[PDB]
């Protein structure tokens, strides 16, 4: 939700940098000499990069052996290696230089496992990034630089893991509003800071907008620059949402609305009116009617979830949930002074403006 | 159990406990290049409607080049 409170930045402008040189002088002869003897060779920028720079299709080597004297088995043998030039061609035309995720036409899987563990890093981050290329795939940058003389070079970006292993978690909210016969007259508190969770340097980093976040099994793949580096304090809010530590996001309203957050083990349950809400299992049928109110249910059993008219598929994932009894906090904010419309606020924000509009009345 | 979850009855919300990090802090970058050439019978003019497609290939990424591109930004 506090996705707008994200800073903006430039993701293309690091591997852009290197394809801006690469239009310097003898730039492109320096390459060219080096890549002679092996397909594979770690080369020096005049701007100061280690670069390692690959010879990937020969097309020199195979117009100037095999077509030069004549300018059907050859044909076919010359098409098969121009599609590659063709494809990446036709790639560079629609996307405008930049494209994402890298194609296999572009870098194939073979010659990206080589490219992954012909780099100078850590024995344990080869490993992450060759069991998860799919990933590696989607998260790096293909930009196009120069043609300049008889070879084509573009630049790509591969992501790279600072952080590995430390501990991650989803935080999954649903609106909370006061279950009364009336037609209006109830009050809502939805929690906003909703997203993943990582603890990073001292530090939680925190990806409001959670979509942006790829899960394989256990392994959160999350972008830095898609989140906010917030104090561990923020964990605080789960635990007790009025702790003086730190000021818990929320946002009011007086929208009473049913629905479901299909979490990892379970789902949350927001029922409200004259809602439909049940939680059902593919053979049994109906094991739960729900309440009015906010609820949850585990996935141990369960296999779908149901709120009026839209049916939700329950995560068969193995693990323990653990259901936290409470309070609904809603209940102790009185429904008159409550202020009914915080699109973007805190629990603070609220009792500040709850024991400002409580002063007007006590004076008179 | 290596996935863990706990539901708050009281703030409305799940916390799914047990994951691990891969987070993108910087960028490896890398040159790709390709090694070109620079340049009535039916076996010879398939060869010569594939070396077409070849020149237009190259005389495309020729105009490409020169304009600089972005992903975009302010988001
Ligand atoms: C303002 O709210 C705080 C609790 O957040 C309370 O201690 C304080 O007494 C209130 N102010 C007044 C004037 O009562």
């Amino acid at each position: 939700f506090l996705g707008f409170l994200l800073g903006v930045g430039s993701a293309c402008a690091s591997g852009i940098a290197v394809s801006k040189v690469l239009h310097l002088e003898g730039e492109v002869n320096k390459i060219k000499s080096a890549l002679l003897s092996t397909n594979k060779a770690v080369v020096s920028l005049s701007n100061g990069v280690s670069v390692l720079t690959i010879k990937v299709l020969d097309l020199k080597n195979y117009i100037d052996k095999q077509l030069l004297p004549i300018v059907i088995e050859t044909v076919i043998e010359f098409q098969q290696k121009n599609n590659r030039l063709l494809e990446i061609t036709r790639e560079f035309s629609v996307n405008a230089g930049v494209t994402t995720p890298v194609s296999t036409y572009m870098l194939t899987n073979s010659e990206l496992l080589s490219l992954i563990n012909d780099m100078p890093i850590t024995n344990d981050q080869k490993k992450l990034m060759s069991s998860n290329v799919q990933i590696v795939r989607q998260q790096s940058y293909s930009i196009m630089s120069i043609i300049k003389e008889e070879v084509l070079a573009y630049v790509v970006q591969l992501p790279l893991y600072g952080v590995i292993d430390t501990p991650c978690w989803k935080l999954h909210t649903s609106p909370l509003c006061t279950t009364n016969t009336k037609e209006g007259s109830n009050i809502c508190l939805t929690r906003t800071d909703r997203g993943w969770y990582c603890d990073n340097a001292g530090s939680v980093s925190f990806f409001p907008q959670a979509e942006t976040c790829k899960v394989q099994s256990n392994r959160v793949f999350c972008d830095t620059m898609n989140s906010l580096t917030l104090p561990s304090e923020v964990n605080l809010c789960n635990i007790d949402i009025f702790n003086p530590k730190y000021d818990c996001k929320i946002m009011t309203s007086k929208t009473d609305v049913s629905s479901s957050v299909i979490t990892s083990l379970g789902a949350i349950v927001s029922c409200y009116g004259k809602t439909k809400c049940t939680a059902s299992n593919k053979n049994r049928g109906i094991i739960k009617t729900f309440s009015n109110g906010c609820d949850y249910v585990s996935n141990k059993g369960v296999d779908t979830v149901s709120v009026g008219n839209t049916l939700y598929y329950v995560n068969k994932q193995e693990g323990k949930s653990l259901y936290v009894k409470g309070e609904p906090i809603i209940n102790f904010y009185d429904p008159l002074v409550f202020p009914s419309s915080e699109f973007d606020a805190s629990i603070s924000q609220v009792n500040e403006k709850i024991n400002q509009s409580l002063a007007f009345i006590r004076k008179s | 159990q290596n996935i863990t979850e706990e539901f708050y009855q009281s703030t409305c919300s799940a916390v799914s406990k047990g994951y691990l990090s891969a987070l993108r802090t910087g960028w490896y970058t890398s040159v790709i290049t390709i090694e070109l050439s620079n340049i009535t019978d039916a076996k010879v003019k398939l060869i010569k409607q594939e070396l077409d497609k070849y020149k237009n290939a190259v005389t495309e990424l020729q105009l490409l080049m020169q304009s600089t591109p972005a992903c975009n930004s302010r988001a």
